[PDB]
């Protein structure tokens, strides 16, 4: 009768606690709500996007405010290499005096947290210097979030609600997002870099009160409009330049040096400015491709129809894909998440090797935390992309309009795809595990010379093709007579070769047999997770065991014990099973990154080169060895600032085991137990006076799987984050 | 077929009590009542757990769920060869005859029975969910 | 259902008017206000001895590795 | 040298590992009488280690930083004996096994009770099938070219789309 | 007659059948006017439920 | 810190009072029959 | 330099207004 | 002997015999040709 | 409660009716099979969703199909 799940009549009429759980867990599945129209669906999605933007901007404004109010941003800027950043103050009434004095770091007057997000380095690089600058930024972002909230409320009003056709205008949206959202934003950012960040890094102080007075270049906009742009690169910064100080500074605003700043071990600000200018030009050009209102452009549908091979190997090609993609929000979500996961992996892989922020390479814990953060985010995003592809096939795929096109051909030979993924996973797993066990047994028997150590010569050849002279292949920028070397020796190679031939940084680290084995483990993880996800996506509509799986939806428990048993037969269950494998794969990736960088930072890379070829080395020289300071955070003899990370380590272990509980015992035990407890409560005096309204029931099968998965993932993340931070900050090395 | 009425003078089986029985649901929502005729005093197993002696004649047993009524009735039919019928009883005194709606057990085909839920096509000839997008109906409902 | 339990109960009826026959209006609002204000006052006016977080650090900073502070 | 790896003959780490292992074995040996069986076992260990290291040196293995032979699997002619030659031997053996298994399955699908033939293997039939694996690649190519190797997609069970 | 001859080898065209693109032997065909799936097919291999026989209409069976 | 008392004020609220009000309101809302 | 109490209260008022707008948007999403 | 030969031809007995023979062959090969990482040719 | 559907592939073996623990299915006259009967589900409001009727159907794919949903009081099998 219009209870809490007002969007679902069936849940509202459920007299159990299942109503509450499923109303909480099915709120954002707008397409499943009762009396849902596509117009209302699109408008609700638009307003929810506005709300998310407001939330993101509030989060960043709160970061700014807390750093401005409780941080040491000015003290850190005066002395970055010997000041620990402060995240925020701590007011825990449960602390004792030893905890109060253990957490007083960073020159604070009380317990504080030490930031590991890199916001200090990032804000110092972009020109922010004082706490008033950060406060102004926080207030501005509060205003921006308020504006987005106002917009989200406004476009839901009757006279400003957009129509469905407006939401399906793909060409105009692409044009505007490529030109303005991507291109003009990058143009504005390079304008900031030219006007504020670079002068700040060269000792000048440019703010709003002198933006029109401060001259970014002595020859302002003359050579720009005369075509002689080289004037903006005549006087680059010297190698004796000190960041933020006029000593050794130059006058060029758009250089092309490449490599790293010698004192900050980061990319040059002028190189990044020229980067953003170039990509802004490219994006603004690219955003003029499609046809909106002026008779010029492209018709994306006609592009898709035109692209069909005449030989018929692809069938009808891409005919009907425009309508399939524009009519299905799940296809768009899957594509967006795929691209976003790839780009997040790219960000993680490029910021550790090419640090863009000053004094960020020296902050080892910050680098490790950032890498692990973005890699886990990327993995989750990829799982989401595949899950939404499965949801597209179940709910949005029409075989009538998609007849013999590429999607239908994928569905046709899906058995071949899944079988070849199975073969690749099996081969990789068998041989990598066998080599690891061989090495383990050889070290166990005292004969390390009998190991199967395969040199990663392909990646080393690529490194040599990038300018690495350590392996002596002498080709493609490793040789003086190569045409690529001659072409590049004038522009970036003086910096790039110097940076890549420096082994003190993380630019193309030296690799060996352990690197070979772990990259093959990574390939195994990627291939197996993709196998599970693609199998779920392509068997989502049906299979031999359940030919009518599409009528049962995306997430259903099972089809009963008939036909041999049908546990985890849904595509949602494929996602459930692939979350474990992605967690494992990102765990391997981060374990490798972290160990490689611990042995690099400490200066003893021989430990990794000798111990990473067998798994006992991984257990002992990485996990057991680096957890000594972690587990001593609090002990019978006292406690220190790592006590919080020890407590979180144990906390993550506990949540992991509780996830095990929800994943092993399935439903019936708890339903019978709850029956018994209901009897007990109804028969107990002084307590049968208190009565429940929702009949207590055991958790459902899908809900049990999801709760166990959430516990497992939370324990995974917290345990590894605690270990990572404690072992990288207990020894700053 | 005229459904029988639920007599209130039918003795219950000899049972010593159990923790598996009627609860607050029986007094706020509904319960069930199964009746059967027995030729002799014999021991049967209660569906809620335990043993009881059925009367040599009419019997009357209160249950909390329909599934327990079917379990006891199936055991009675396949073991003691006893005809049974049960009713759904509401707190307001409403009694609904349930199991032999037409006097004949559902396993035997009987004339006058209407086909409910019967689809005139193969299971694999269902419409795709995509064609029924934004329509508040299911593929199997067509 | 014996009705003769207490004899002197005029005081208890007299003193309890804010809670009885109020439900969501008076009792709930009073409880929210008198919990928020009470805990705020206690946390703002607690002395150093009773509460360690407000006592503040007393020893010198322990200082971290690699000379970072 | 093929990724900055020195040959193990003039690798100082390889010789250091030789010396360390021999010294450890001799230290274990000092606590036993010369005529005792444990002494004979340890001396056999020492001889085994010496011959192992001499064999590793004589085949031009590439030792990295410290003494550890590293395998080159890029197809270099100087290292064909590490992966290409044993790899081909493996391919011959694995293809043998699979081919003869496939042949046995073919030869028992025409039987009246194939499942009994799978749980109870026809040893004479199986053995005369196994004998045919000597020339397995030729048979595989012949079946591929004739079209008897791959089943047509029209006769293979597939799930609904 | 209705469908294939008795004992003939027939291939299944039902997409939802466990024996799609598989060969079976016809056991019996019912000539009663009104039966929708009169052809009885025996198969050499069982399905997941353990059943090795099914009923099909003549239009979803082809001669080898 | 400019206002040291301000954490001692806010943390108790968002820690105890805000959850109390939020959970009370949500419990009243999800138990409505309408 | 360190922020003042006037700045703190300005931030608090701005957050209160943003909360009002958030509640408004939530009520608009509800129905 | 027909039944005994049939039992000995069962999957587990034949697997035991074949894998034991293979293990003995490999063990003896390693006895006479041990600790080889490179195929000499 | 749950939705139970019967298809024309049914052969009137009655095995789904005998396996039902809550008496949801029953056999009705029909003329599409040799048995001259077909299953039907007139009282699905009593269905719990066990799919025991599905396990008892001998057709290649099931002539009786249970789709679940709603999860009312009778569906959850609650005695309290
Ligand atoms: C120039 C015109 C223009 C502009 C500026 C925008 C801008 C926007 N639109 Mg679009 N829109 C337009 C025209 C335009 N629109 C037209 C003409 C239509 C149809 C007629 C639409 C239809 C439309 C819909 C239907 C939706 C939007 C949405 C949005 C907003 C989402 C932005 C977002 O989340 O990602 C912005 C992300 C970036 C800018 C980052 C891109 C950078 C890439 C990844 C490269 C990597 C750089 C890296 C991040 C930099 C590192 C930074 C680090 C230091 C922190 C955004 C503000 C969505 C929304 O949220 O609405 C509220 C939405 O749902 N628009
Ligand atoms: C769960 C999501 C999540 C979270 C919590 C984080 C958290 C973090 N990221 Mg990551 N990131 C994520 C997802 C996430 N990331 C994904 C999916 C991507 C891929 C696109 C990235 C890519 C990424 C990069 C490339 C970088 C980070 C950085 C950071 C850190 C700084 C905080 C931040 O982003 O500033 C929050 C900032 C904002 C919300 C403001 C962004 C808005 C920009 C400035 C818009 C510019 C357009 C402008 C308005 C146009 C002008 C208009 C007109 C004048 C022309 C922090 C550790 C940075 C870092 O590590 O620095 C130390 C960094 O460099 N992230
Ligand atoms: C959207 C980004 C953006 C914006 C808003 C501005 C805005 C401005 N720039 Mg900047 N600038 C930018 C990008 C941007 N620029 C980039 C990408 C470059 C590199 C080519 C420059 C290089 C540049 C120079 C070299 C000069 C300006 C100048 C100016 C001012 C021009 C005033 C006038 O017309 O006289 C104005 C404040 C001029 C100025 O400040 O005059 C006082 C000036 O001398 N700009
Ligand atoms: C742009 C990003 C994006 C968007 C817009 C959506 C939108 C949607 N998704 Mg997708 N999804 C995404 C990313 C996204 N998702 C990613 C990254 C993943 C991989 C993890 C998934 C995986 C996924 C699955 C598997 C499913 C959806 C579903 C849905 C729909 C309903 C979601 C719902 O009920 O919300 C309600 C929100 C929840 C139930 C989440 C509750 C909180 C979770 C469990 C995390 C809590 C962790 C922990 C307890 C909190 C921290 C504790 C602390 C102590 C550490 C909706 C259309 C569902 C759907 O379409 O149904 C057919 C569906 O089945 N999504
Ligand atoms: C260490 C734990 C572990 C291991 C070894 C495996 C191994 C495997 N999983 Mg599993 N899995 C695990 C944990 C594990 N999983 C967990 C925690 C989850 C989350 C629920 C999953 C979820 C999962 C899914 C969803 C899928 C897999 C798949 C796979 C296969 C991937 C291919 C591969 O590696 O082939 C190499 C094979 C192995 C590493 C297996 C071990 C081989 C042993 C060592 C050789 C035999 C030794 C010896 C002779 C036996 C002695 C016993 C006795 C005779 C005396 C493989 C069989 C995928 C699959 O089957 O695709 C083909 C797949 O779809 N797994
Ligand atoms: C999302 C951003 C964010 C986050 C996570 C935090 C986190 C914290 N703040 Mg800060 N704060 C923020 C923004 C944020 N703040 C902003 C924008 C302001 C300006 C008004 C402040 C002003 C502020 C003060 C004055 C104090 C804190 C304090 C605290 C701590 C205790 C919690 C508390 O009392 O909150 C109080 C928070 C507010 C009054 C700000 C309003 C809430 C903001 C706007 C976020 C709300 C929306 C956000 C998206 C959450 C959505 C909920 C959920 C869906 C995730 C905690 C570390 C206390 C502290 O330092 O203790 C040591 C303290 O005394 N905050
Ligand atoms: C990005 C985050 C995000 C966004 C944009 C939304 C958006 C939405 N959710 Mg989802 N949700 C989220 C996170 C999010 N939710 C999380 C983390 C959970 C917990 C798992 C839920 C659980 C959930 C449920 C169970 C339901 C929704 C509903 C809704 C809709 C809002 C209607 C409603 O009841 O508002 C709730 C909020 C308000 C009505 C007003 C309060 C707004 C915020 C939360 C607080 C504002 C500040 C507050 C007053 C304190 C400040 C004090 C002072 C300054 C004033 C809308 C589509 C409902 C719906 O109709 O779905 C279709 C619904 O039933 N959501
Ligand atoms: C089935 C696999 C198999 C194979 C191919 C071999 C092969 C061999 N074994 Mg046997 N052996 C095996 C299993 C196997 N062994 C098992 C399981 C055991 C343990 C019971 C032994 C115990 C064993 C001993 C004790 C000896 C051999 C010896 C030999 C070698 C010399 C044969 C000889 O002199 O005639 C052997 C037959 C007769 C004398 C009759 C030969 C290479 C001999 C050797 O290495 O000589 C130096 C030797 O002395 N083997
Ligand atoms: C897939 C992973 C893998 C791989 C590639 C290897 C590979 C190897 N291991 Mg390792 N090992 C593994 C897993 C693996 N092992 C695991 C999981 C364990 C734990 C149980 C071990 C434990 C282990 C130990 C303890 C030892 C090895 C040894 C060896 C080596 C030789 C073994 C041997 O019998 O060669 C001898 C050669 C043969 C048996 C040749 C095959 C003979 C057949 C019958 C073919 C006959 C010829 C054919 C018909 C004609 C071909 C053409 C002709 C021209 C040649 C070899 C480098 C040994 C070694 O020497 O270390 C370096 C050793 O001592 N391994
Ligand atoms: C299921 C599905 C889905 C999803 C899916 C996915 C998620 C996918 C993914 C995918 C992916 C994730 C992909 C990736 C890719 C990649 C690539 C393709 C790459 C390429 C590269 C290149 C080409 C390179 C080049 C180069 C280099 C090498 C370096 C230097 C420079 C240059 C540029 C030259 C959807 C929803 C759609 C729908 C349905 C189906
Ligand atoms: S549905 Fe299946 S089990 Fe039930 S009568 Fe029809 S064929 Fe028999």
């Amino acid at each position: 009768a219009s209870r809490f799940p007002k969007f679902s009549r069936g849940l509202s009429q459920d007299p159990t606690t299942r109503r509450i759980w499923f109303g909480i867990a099915t709120a954002h599945d707008f397409e499943s709500h009762d009396d849902m129209t596509e117009e209302r669906l699109y408008q609700k999605i638009f307003a929810s996007h506005f709300g998310q933007l407001a939330i993101i901007f509030l989060w960043t404004s709160g970061n700014l405010f807390h750093v401005a109010w409780q941080g040491n941003f000015e003290a850190w800027g005066q002395d970055p290499l010997h000041v620990r950043p402060i995240a925020h103050a701590i007011w825990d009434p449960h602390f004792g005096q030893p905890a109060v004095e253990a957490f007083t770091r960073g020159g604070a007057s009380g317990p504080v947290n030490i930031a590991y997000s890199g916001v200090y380095q990032w804000w110092y690089t972009i020109g922010l210097r004082t706490n008033q600058d950060l406060y102004g930024g926080s207030i501005f972002l509060l205003f921006v979030s308020a504006l987005f909230l106002i917009a989200g409320w406004l476009h839901l009003q009757p006279k400003w609600k957009p129509s469905v056709s407006w939401f399906k205008n793909a060409e105009s949206r692409l044009n505007h997002h490529l030109s303005g959202l991507f291109g003009v934003s990058s143009l504005a950012w390079t304008g900031h870099l030219v006007h504020v960040a670079i002068p700040e890094s060269r000792g000048e102080h440019v703010r709003w009160n002198n933006l029109l007075t401060a001259l970014p270049h002595p020859q302002g906009l003359g050579p720009f409009f005369a075509g002689q742009w080289n004037v903006y690169a005549q006087n680059p910064d010297s190698n004796s330049h000190l960041f933020g100080t006029s000593e050794g500074a130059g006058t060029a605003i758009l250089t092309f040096l490449g490599g790293f700043h010698p004192q900050t071990q980061s990319l040059w600000l002028t190189d990044m400015a020229h980067h953003h200018l170039a990509i802004a030009v490219i994006f603004i050009i690219a955003g003029h491709m499609y046809r909106t209102n002026f008779g010029i452009g492209h018709s994306m549908k006609e592009i898709l129809e035109a692209h069909t091979p005449p030989g018929g190997r692809l069938g009808r090609g891409h005919k009907g894909l425009y309508d399939t993609i524009n009519n299905s929000l799940h296809f768009q979500l899957g594509l967006a998440l795929a691209s976003l996961g790839v780009i997040t992996s790219l960000v993680a892989q490029h910021m550790y090797s090419l640090p863009p922020y000053a004094f960020l390479a020296q902050d080892f814990t910050t680098q490790a935390a950032l890498y692990t953060h973005h890699q886990y985010i990327a993995g989750f995003i990829m799982t989401g992309a595949f899950a939404h592809g499965a949801i597209f096939f179940i709910r949005d795929y029409n075989p009538e309009q998609n007849k013999d096109n590429v999607l239908a051909r994928m569905l046709e030979h899906k058995e071949a795809i899944i079988s070849h993924l199975s073969w690749a996973s099996l081969f990789l797993g068998f041989h990598t595990l066998g080599l690891y066990v061989h090495n383990d047994v050889m070290l166990a028997f005292g004969t390390p010379e009998k190991q199967i150590l395969i040199e990663p010569v392909f990646a080393q050849w690529i490194q040599s093709a990038h300018g690495k002279a350590l392996y002596g292949f002498d080709v493609l920028l490793s040789s003086a007579d190569s045409p690529a070397f001659n072409a590049g020796q004038t522009l970036w190679l003086p910096g790039w070769l110097d940076a890549i031939n420096n082994n003190s940084n993380s630019l193309f680290l030296t690799i060996g047999p352990g690197d070979f084995l772990v990259h093959h483990a990574i390939a195994l993880g990627l291939h197996t997770t993709t196998l599970i996800l693609v199998k779920g996506a392509l068997d989502a509509r049906g299979s031999k065991l359940m030919p009518d799986k599409k009528e049962f939806g995306y997430s259903f428990p099972c089809d009963g014990p008939g036909r041999g048993g049908t546990c985890d037969i849904s595509a949602w269950d494929a996602f459930y099973l692939a979350v474990f494998w992605m967690l494992n794969t990102i765990g391997w990736v981060t374990f490798y990154w972290h160990w490689k960088h611990i042995t690099l930072w400490q200066g003893n890379v021989a430990q990794f080169n000798e111990s990473s070829t067998y798994l006992m080395g991984w257990l002992r020289d990485y996990l057991w060895l680096n957890s000594s300071q972690l587990i001593n955070g609090y002990n019978p003899f006292g406690m220190n600032s790592l006590s919080v990370w020890a407590w979180m380590f144990l906390f993550g272990h506990l949540v992991w085991a509780t996830g095990f509980m929800f994943l092993i015992s399935w439903r019936g035990y708890w339903q019978e137990l709850i029956e018994t407890l209901a009897w007990a409560h109804e028969r107990t005096p002084l307590a049968n006076l208190v009565r429940w309204k929702d009949k207590p029931v055991a958790l459902s099968i899908v809900q049990a799987r999801l709760v166990g998965l959430a516990h497992f993932s939370v324990g995974y993340i917290f345990t590894y984050a605690a270990f990572l931070i404690a072992s990288t900050s207990g020894k700053f090395g | 077929f005229t459904p029988p009425t639920l007599n209130a003078d039918t003795p219950a089986p000899i049972f010593g009590g159990s923790t598996g029985g009627l609860l607050r649901k029986a007094q706020v929502e509904e319960f069930y009542v199964i009746t059967w005729e027995s030729p002799k005093e014999q021991i049967f197993e209660m569906p809620t757990g335990g043993a009881a002696i059925m009367r040599s004649g009419p019997n009357l047993l209160k249950l909390a769920r329909k599934e327990q009524c079917l379990a006891l009735g199936a055991r009675l039919r396949t073991k003691f060869k006893i005809q049974y019928q049960f009713y759904r009883v509401f707190p307001n005194g409403e009694v609904q005859y349930l199991h032999p709606k037409d006097g004949v057990y559902p396993e035997k085909v009987n004339a006058g029975r209407t086909a409910v839920g019967v689809n005139n096509r193969s299971i694999g000839q269902n419409a795709n969910p995509a064609e029924l997008k934004f329509a508040h109906k299911q593929a199997y409902d067509l | 259902d014996d009705p003769n339990r207490y004899n002197g109960f005029q005081n208890k009826f007299f003193e309890t008017f804010a809670g009885a026959f109020t439900k969501r209006g008076l009792l709930l609002k009073f409880l929210v206000l008198g919990g928020a204000t009470t805990i705020g006052y206690l946390g703002s006016t607690s002395s150093g001895d009773l509460l360690a977080i407000k006592n503040g650090p007393k020893q010198a900073p322990i200082m971290g590795p690699r000379g970072r502070k | 040298d093929v990724a900055g790896l020195t040959p193990c003959k003039e690798s100082k780490g390889f010789a250091k590992r030789q010396k360390q292992e021999i010294k450890k074995l001799e230290g274990r040996l000092k606590l036993y009488a010369p005529d005792s069986a444990p002494a004979l076992a340890i001396n056999a260990t020492i001889e085994k280690t010496k011959r192992r290291f001499e064999f590793y040196g004589n085949q031009g293995l590439l030792c990295g930083t410290d003494g550890l032979p590293h395998l080159i699997v890029d197809g270099d002619q100087a290292h064909l004996g590490e992966f290409v030659y044993p790899g081909l031997v493996f391919l011959y053996i694995a293809g043998w096994i699979g081919w003869v298994g496939r042949a046995y399955l073919i030869d028992v699908r025409t039987s009246k009770k194939p499942t009994e033939k799978e749980i109870i293997i026809d040893v004479p039939l199986a053995l005369r099938i196994m004998s045919k694996g000597l020339t397995w690649p030729v048979a595989a190519i012949g079946e591929l070219r004739s079209g008897k190797l791959v089943e047509k997609s029209s006769n293979i069970t597939v799930s609904p789309r | 007659v209705i469908g294939p001859k008795r004992g003939s080898i027939v291939k299944v065209l039902r997409r939802e059948s466990y024996w799609f693109n598989d060969t079976g032997k016809v056991v019996a065909v019912d000539q009663a006017p009104g039966v929708r799936y009169p052809v009885v097919v025996r198969f050499d291999k069982v399905n997941y439920a353990g059943v090795s026989t099914n009923n099909y209409s003549p239009d979803e069976l082809e001669q080898s | 810190m400019t206002a040291s008392y301000l954490p001692s004020i806010f943390v108790p609220l968002i820690g105890l009072v805000f959850p109390a009000i939020t959970m009370a309101s949500l419990f009243i809302y999800i138990e409505q029959d309408e | 330099t360190s922020i003042s109490d006037s700045q703190i209260i300005v931030a608090l008022v701005s957050a209160f207004i943003t909360g009002i707008l958030a509640l408004r948007l939530g009520k608009s999403l509800y129905q | 002997m027909q039944d005994v030969k049939t039992y000995l031809s069962t999957a587990p007995v034949l697997a035991t015999l074949w894998f034991g023979f293979l293990a003995g062959l490999l063990i003896e090969i390693n006895r006479f040709f041990p600790d080889a990482l490179v195929l000499p040719l | 409660a749950h939705s139970v559907k019967i298809y024309d592939t049914c052969i009137g073996c009655t095995q789904c009716v005998r396996a039902c623990p809550t008496d949801v299915l029953e056999m009705v006259p029909w003329d599409g099979c040799k048995a001259s009967q077909i299953a039907s589900a007139p009282r699905t409001e009593d269905c719990v969703g066990c799919k025991r009727c599905e396990s008892a159907c001998p057709t290649d794919f099931l002539s009786v199909r249970v789709y679940l949903g709603a999860e009312t009081t009778r569906s959850m099998g609650l005695a309290y």
